[PDB]
């Protein structure tokens, strides 16, 4: 350092970082990078940094200040492919980095094709570009979207034609009905058996009756649930909250009854609901003046706790009885087993019933190493050294004892 | 036929995983025998492909395994280490990215594929409501992935579909700072000319509402919390719609689980007695005495409802006088006399006991209890149910915690391992 | 005075335009939805024809208006003043922009509609193109666009190109490079400004060395940066390779750049070409291509204009001067003193 002080040159500088890269020193290279004053070097450096691997660095450095076969030398010393992959994508040669990535990675393969895929449709050679998007792990999305960029659509006409796919059929109606075509936009669509959207098209005409046909024939629960929307401003509600019972919407058809007040609707679709609507509908029915239909509800429904509190509260003998049995059984289930006693009963029981493989993890945890030990032996266990030093701590014993413990546990392991 | 050799098989087995594309079978088998650090790093590699290619969705689910990750490293002790908190908070800021992540594949679903002229309100209504929560998630820290224009240029947009003019302009000045390709440019100054002379004070009935403040907010409150005071707010994530839903906490001393038979037992010994009934009390409390004020400003409405009268309303009220006093945030702790008061419906608490033992619980506690909400305990994800059973008949996986449906049967057998 | 054509039968008359002054208007503009009006007193307004109300004012428009032309949309004017002046206005930006090289007497301006970013003066005899830039880094440009047949030598301004038109002949307007000349006998000449003729004059089916280095040089001049790739693929030099890198990265076109640069033969630039693509933060970009082009203070600048100056700070420490990144540092982020000292230490 203090004989290169005095003489300073950009071109020696140069020079002294290939020396640096040629004897497989790293941080004087920095030094000498730093007094070139190349930002973009620099840079990549600094990006380069959290990298475990040395070599991948020095390579770095190598294609920074051109070196490109030491460079491949490298990579291929450091068994490191992805970034050597990534230099030769960016030099030019794909099909050999293709050819690499199958041989040695089989992980971005679809990325390389991908990434030529999108060289070519740079190139414009434009069955290329979809061959690949096919070869690529996406094509639905593709070659629709650089086929508009292109603009010329009777190819694209061909190319659904060909694969003839349900997205495909969907997004080109939507084009069509974009460009307010809206026809063949149905006749996609029916291909593509999206009800939703042949229902919302003759709502846009307000022609209710084929649409009423439509949902009748096909029993779509998305497209009930928007006739049902659109019932509720054309003040339909009877046929609204059928629809919403159809479309296992169950909430805001119970909601829309409750609100309406009819009866026999509301108990006959909460039985085939789920906990929380039964616990709503109950409870309405307590707010209603027959309070027995409640009762009844409760005692079918899933809370049976309040169920024998409201039955007391009825002072009512043989359903009292019926539910003091069904409170005995639920004591039971809930007796079976606690959170905490979860806790402890799980390690308990999971230690009585065996896998002591599973079981070594949570002795590391509770440092019972000679439990653990004993348990490897027991079960023939097979002891790796990330084992061993997970027993044995690395650092330094602080305390005699600790020292003495540690060589017991060693010498056992031994 | 043979118990006692087991690994000598997964082993090649997950090579050949490795071999195949199914990498997140490998991931699993890896982290089931215990090397997870080329597991580690292989997996932040398809997660940076993933984002590459676009697939958000992926990344997000990638992201969360390595949340996952962390947190069974977090399981390393209890005692008040640096480590563990310097993981913890790692692993928010990593469901974080996810949660993002997740947006911003909803959103460019929606930017990517071209726009209906007619389209359905429900849907540009979830795409605002979308775009406008990851708005308010993300910020300012430009993450790996996001771009910020297209939610700008989406959420301006839908906006202009649906009102939302403050939003609207304050979008379309971001976006004026923002750099767009030269295809939107002449569309957003014409836009923003013709709503320019559109009337101001957005349109109501769209704004979110604090819980346990009943105050409006504007859409966009810097990290996704009220102005009003201090309070998380809580969204469903297919319909990305805000959820009446309060945080709670409970005393270290008494055991939740004692206490949840305690309170049960509460409430039973709580209605045939002579002695009425706090909880019955603050219903009729409320029935008999109604307080319901509502004030007009440009931007915030004032809702004064305090008719429940109840314990738990009055402590609240009471706590977030002490906040205002203060001006810092402090959760709420609550005693046994206002869980008594309580039932066992409404509680929603998340659990992580099947990643580490001990490490945290959190509770909540709905003021709506005509709403069904389901909580995934494999993801922690608060769901509203009507679109929850639509959603789980059209698929049966969860969207975010990306694994097997309740209803069907055990599907992970060992050729599914 | 305002009409409406369709209905008669109503009879109340459209309000009125003009103030106290209830002078002759100077400048009268129509777009689909706006009215653009002009007074003697140098004042600009704009009016809502639903609303019937003054959305914008400009009272002080320099010393004194002329002429007016804006565009179809109204997203853009271009204001002829005294003496022969020109200024670019934007409402939504709500400043003015001067304008150079402008004949005296040119008595109208006709806008593009395939790209609102070009439009033409026409003066008595010549006609002349002008182009807005905003992509430019750290400035929006306005330039008569040059002719050149240098072979890349000098890259300085020069005379502008002029399309020489015919005596008592009226273009009637300009679209996709397409002007609409008319000439007696009711005769319409789509015809080409020499700007374009050029580009559709080419067809590089078998491909030349003269005439295709001409089309290049007249596609930088227009910015068609996709013929300019095409162009250079076909001629395997390397300098004009770095030429054409070095002004797509100019123009923040960086698909452009980083493909010139790969078929160069170069990665570390492609490196740091992907990385910028990643980011889309503004003044984050712009100091990014500052820096990797260019000069490095005008790249400080940006980065602390923008709202991540600690980028400044670790640029400044790779630049490695003392006095910039420690007075920096102590200005703005304090907390990293340490670091940064230890440096000058090996210092
Ligand atoms: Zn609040
Ligand atoms: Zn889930």
């Amino acid at each position: 350092y203090k004989s290169v002080k005095q003489i300073q040159n950009p071109s020696i500088w140069e020079k002294m970082a290939s020396m640096c890269v040629k004897t497989k020193r790293i941080d004087v290279a920095e030094i000498c990078l730093g007094n070139m004053r190349f930002a973009r070097g620099s840079k990549a450096i600094r990006e380069q940094k959290k990298e475990p691997e040395l070599d991948a660095q020095l390579a770095m450095v190598a294609i920074q200040l051109n070196m490109k076969d030491e460079a491949v030398k490298l990579y291929e010393q450091s068994k490191r492919y992805d970034l050597y992959n990534k230099m030769l994508q960016a030099e030019g040669n794909w099909e050999k980095a293709i050819q690499i990535s199958e041989n040695h990675d089989r992980i971005n393969l679809k990325n390389t094709y991908y990434r030529t895929a999108q060289m070519y449709e740079v190139s414009n050679n434009y069955e290329q570009a979809i061959l690949y998007y096919e070869k690529s792990g996406t094509h639905v999305k593709e070659v629709p979207r650089m086929l508009l960029e292109a603009g010329q659509t009777e190819q694209l006409e061909r190319y659904i034609i060909d694969k003839n796919e349900k997205p495909l059929f969907k997004w080109w109606a939507q084009y069509l009905e974009s460009n307010y075509r809206i026809e063949l936009a149905v006749k996609f669509y029916r291909q593509s058996e999206d009800y939703d959207q042949m229902v919302r098209l003759f709502l846009t005409k307000n022609d209710v009756q084929t649409a009423s046909s439509i949902c009748s024939e096909t029993n779509n629960s998305a497209a009930c649930y928007i006739l049902a929307k659109y019932l509720e401003m054309n003040g339909q509600i009877p046929e609204a909250i059928q629809y919403y019972w159809k479309s296992q919407h169950y909430t805001q058809a119970v909601r829309l009854a409750r609100e309406k007040g009819m009866d026999n609707e509301v108990m006959s679709i909460s039985l085939q609901g789920p906990n929380q609507v039964k616990l709503q509908s109950a409870a309405y029915f307590e707010e209603k003046g027959f309070k027995q239909k409640a009762v009844e509800l409760y005692k079918k429904g899933g809370n049976l706790i309040k169920a024998y509190n409201l039955a007391q509260e009825e002072k009512l003998y043989d359903e009292a009885k019926q539910i003091a049995r069904q409170i005995e059984q639920e004591e039971d289930q809930r007796n079976k087993k606690r959170d905490p006693n979860d806790l402890a009963g799980i390690i308990d029981d999971f230690i009585e019933k065996g896998q002591p493989e599973r079981a070594v993890p949570l002795m590391i945890k509770a440092k019972q190493f000679e439990r653990a030990i004993e348990t490897c032996i027991r079960f023939n266990i097979p002891i790796t050294q990330d084992l061993v030093d997970k027993i044995i701590p690395t650092e330094p014993a602080k305390n005699a004892a600790e020292e003495n413990k540690r060589k017991e546990l060693m010498k056992l392991i031994a | 036929a043979h118990p006692e050799f087991m690994e000598i098989v997964k082993l090649p087995y997950a090579n050949w995983l490795a071999k195949q594309d199914r990498y997140e079978e490998s991931l699993k088998a890896y982290r089931k025998i215990g090397k997870h650090d080329m597991a580690t790093k292989m997996l932040y590699n398809l997660s940076q492909n993933a984002v590459f290619e676009k697939r958000f969705s992926d990344a997000a689910l990638f992201t969360w395994m390595i949340a996952t990750e962390h947190l069974g490293l977090i399981r390393n002790m209890k005692a008040p280490t640096p480590e563990d908190i310097e993981n913890l908070m790692k692993f928010y800021q990593y469901r974080d990215d996810a949660e993002i992540y997740f947006a911003y594949s909803k959103v460019q679903s929606f930017v990517d594929e071209p726009f209906l002229p007619l389209s359905g309100h429900a849907y540009m209504l979830n795409i605002f409501n979308a775009a406008r929560f990851a708005i308010n998630k993300l910020g300012n820290r430009q993450l790996y992935g996001v771009q910020h224009s297209y939610l700008y240029y989406s959420l301006g947009k839908v906006s202009k579909q649906l009102e939302g003019y403050k939003t609207a302009r304050i979008c379309y000045e971001k976006l004026a700072s923002y750099k767009i390709p030269t295809e939107w440019s002449e569309e957003i100054e014409l836009s923003t000319l013709l709503i320019r002379s559109k009337p101001y004070s957005d349109q109501e009935s769209l704004l979110p509402i604090c819980n346990r403040c009943y105050n409006q907010n504007p859409a966009l409150t810097e990290g996704n919390r009220c102005s009003s005071c201090m309070h998380q707010f809580q969204n469903c994530f297919i319909s990305f719609e805000n959820l009446p839903l309060v945080e709670f906490k409970l005393d270290p001393k008494i055991t939740h689980k004692r206490f949840i038979e305690l309170i049960n037992s509460d409430k039973s010994k709580t209605q045939p007695n002579k002695k009425k009934k706090k909880a019955n009390d603050g219903w009729q409390e409320s029935h008999q005495g109604d307080q319901q004020v509502l004030t007009f400003n440009n931007s915030p409405q004032k809702g004064g409802n305090d008719n429940e009268s109840s314990p738990f309303l009055d402590k609240l009220n009471e706590v977030f006088e002490i906040q205002q006093t203060t001006q810092e945030y402090i959760p709420v702790t609550l005693d046994e006399n206002i869980v008594s008061s309580l039932s066992i419906d409404e509680v929603y608490w998340v659990d992580y006991t099947k990643y580490c033992y001990t490490a945290e619980i959190k509770y909540y506690k709905s003021m709506l209890t005509d709403i069904p909400l389901k909580n995934c305990q494999e993801c922690g994800t608060f769901y509203i149910l009507d679109e929850y059973e639509f959603e789980i008949s059209k698929t049966q996986k969860c969207p975010f915690c990306r694994s097997v449906d309740e209803r069907a049967g055990p599907q992970k057998d060992v050729f599914d391992f | 005075i305002l009409h409406t054509i369709q209905p008669n039968n109503n009879v109340k008359d459209q309000k009125f335009p003009q103030i106290e002054t209830d002078k002759a208007i100077s400048g009268i503009g129509l777009t689909n939805d706006f009215l653009i009006m002009l007074d003697s007193s140098g004042k600009i307004r704009y009016y809502h024809l639903e609303d019937q109300q003054f959305v914008v004012e400009y009272k002080p428009a320099d010393c004194q208006l002329v002429k007016i032309y804006p565009n179809f949309s109204g997203t853009r004017v271009v204001c002829f003043d005294n003496k022969g002046s020109a200024y670019l206005f934007e409402p939504a930006q709500e400043q003015f922009y001067p304008l150079e090289h402008f004949p005296q007497r040119a008595e109208k301006v006709l806008w593009d509609q395939k790209d609102p970013n070009l439009f033409a003066v026409l003066q008595n005899d010549t006609l002349i193109t002008f182009i807005i830039n905003k992509n430019n880094i750290n400035g929006t440009l306005i330039q008569p666009v040059k002719e050149l047949l240098a072979i890349e030598d000098i890259k300085n301004p020069g005379p502008p190109v002029q399309t020489i038109l015919d005596r008592g002949v009226k273009p009637l307007t300009l679209s996709n490079g397409l002007l609409k000349c008319f000439t007696p006998s009711g005769s319409i000449n789509g015809q080409n400004l020499t700007s374009h003729s050029y580009l559709g004059s080419y067809k590089g089916r078998d491909d030349t060395d003269q005439g295709h280095y001409r089309f290049f040089l007249q596609n930088l001049q227009l910015h068609k940066y996709n013929n300019c790739l095409i162009a250079a693929q076909f001629l395997h030099n390397a300098v004009l390779y770095k030429e054409l890198g070095r002004k797509a990265l100019e123009f923040v076109d960086l698909d452009v750049a980083l493909k010139s640069y790969q078929l160069a033969g170069s990665l570390s630039m492609v490196m740091t070409i992907q990385s910028f693509q990643h980011i889309n933060e503004k003044n984050i970009i712009y100091g990014n291509i500052a820096m990797i082009l260019g000069q490095y203070d005008l790249a400080q600048e940006l980065f602390l204009k923008s709202s991540q100056p600690i980028l400044a700070l670790e640029m400044r420490s790779d630049i490695q001067d003392y006095l910039t990144a420690l007075n920096l540092a102590k200005s703005i982020a304090p907390q990293e003193e340490p670091f940064i000292c230890r440096r000058l230490a090996f210092q």
